[PDB]
């Protein structure tokens, strides 16, 4: 029944513009308002102002008047929000959302717009061994740093699938318009040297690696 | 712009726990025509928010019995009776009284757990970064419980602010605990311009700063 499909391009470089869509289905378009929300991810939500369907009338938020522009196609019940003159702050996931004149009840899926002036790269991939003499107890923690990648995402493996156990892969930061992400492996002292670790990292937009934690 | 301010901002809580999150607006929030727009949603770790409360107190449809909001003018609470895995997630209040509409920070319910100290490995440069010309220093803090951990970098007693990246995992699935990694980045001649580099973190568990070194 009640959905707002979004759809709308993703990987920008600064300075451009990009319009995200959001189809209504499942309730009459023209009875409700279409508000539109960011959130820049590990924080909050920003409201960036609403659209009336019917009417085509708008109200934006001081902050967000001028960069984002609110429009409706009643033919198609869809409704756009473009973004202009995109900067890195401007990453974030988008979300517009149906309601009344005052808020929001049922909410579409998000769009993520990553703003970078990046190339396909692939990964450097780094072995992290443990530091030297002074240190284990029962384990040791070994580790893989895959860093200057675009875009997202990595599969980051440990031998080849198993070693399941141990393991903690860090979500991705962009930093610099490219990305890094590190996993660590702890296991028991008398599994490593002796017991190959290898860490296998893939990125779908170009080619695979496979690195052994020597030492 | 009218602010919120929603209390705690992390809950643990044993399942079947009542539980009570706060939202505080800086002004009232009754509208001229009697109304109080104060809206509470819920939104769950991979997705967009689902609406829970309308206008203080109405739960919307499929929302269950469990949930209780409350409050008046500025302040308002939202209660759980008996927390069930599927409520984990975090939880947002809304004033759609005054333009602009403003959300409150959130507050995270998660899961209560015994407290953890931390596992702190540092890891110096690999062969491979420095030939290719960079140094990347990585510190690992797995495992620990509460989340609130704080970690500095200082090289040669030196605290260095600048080039370092952190990323955090969700809180583990079959544990409850957090894990950290924390990445300092500089230039291998630069690197070779100091030697001792420390990680220090504090954290609940230790009175003492946990500091891993090494030259």
């Amino acid at each position: 029944q009640i959905q707002l499909q979004q759809s709308g391009p993703e990987l920008v470089r600064p300075g451009a513009s990009v319009k995200i869509s959001c189809k209504a289905s499942g309730y009459t378009f023209t009875d409700y308002y279409i508000h539109w929300v960011k959130q820049r991810p590990g924080e909050g939500l920003e409201w960036i102002g609403w659209i009336y369907p019917g009417s085509g009338n708008t109200k934006y938020n001081e902050k967000f008047k001028g960069k984002a522009t609110l429009t409706v196609d009643t033919s198609s019940s869809t409704a756009y929000m473009q973004l202009s003159s995109l900067t890195s702050e401007d990453s974030a996931v988008y979300f517009c959302a149906r309601g009344g004149k005052f808020a929001m009840d049922y909410w579409g899926q998000g769009t993520s717009v990553t703003v970078s002036s990046a190339k396909t790269t692939a990964p450097s991939v780094y072995p992290l061994a443990p530091v030297c003499g002074d240190t284990t107890g029962s384990s040791v923690t070994l580790g893989c740093l895959v860093k200057g990648y675009f875009p997202e995402p990595v599969t980051l493996t440990w031998n080849s699938g198993s070693l399941s156990s141990g393991v903690h892969t860090f979500p991705a930061v962009l930093q610099s318009d490219l990305y890094t992400l590190s996993s660590s492996v702890t296991v028991t002292s008398s599994t490593w040297p002796s017991q190959s670790i290898t860490c296998n990292v893939a990125h779908p937009a170009s080619s695979t690696k496979v690195d052994k934690k020597i030492e | 712009d009218v602010v919120m301010t929603q209390t705690p901002l992390s809950l643990p809580v044993s399942l079947g726990d009542q539980a009570s999150i706060s939202c505080r607006s800086s002004q009232s929030l009754v509208h001229s025509n009697g109304n109080t727009y104060l809206y509470w949603y819920l939104q769950k770790p991979g997705q967009s928010p689902k609406p829970l409360i309308y206008r203080v107190s109405n739960r919307f449809s499929g929302v269950p019995d469990r949930f209780s909001g409350s409050g008046s003018g500025t302040d308002f609470t939202l209660k759980i009776s008996r927390v069930e895995a599927e409520d984990l997630g975090v939880y947002f209040c809304f004033q759609g009284t005054h333009v602009p509409y403003t959300f409150g920070g959130g507050t995270r319910l998660e899961i209560k757990r015994a407290d953890a100290a931390p596992t702190v490995s540092i890891f110096p440069p690999s062969s491979e970064q420095l030939t290719s010309g960079g140094a990347s220093v990585v510190c690992f803090l797995n495992n620990f419980y509460p989340k609130d951990i704080n970690v500095k970098w200082k090289i040669d007693g030196s605290e260095r602010q600048n080039g370092v990246l952190n990323s955090w995992t969700d809180q583990d699935s079959k544990d409850s605990t957090y894990s950290m990694s924390s990445t300092l980045t500089l230039t291998k001649d630069e690197y070779e311009r100091h030697n001792s580099y420390t990680c220090e973190a504090t954290h609940k568990t230790s009175t003492s700063p946990i500091v891993k070194s090494f030259n």
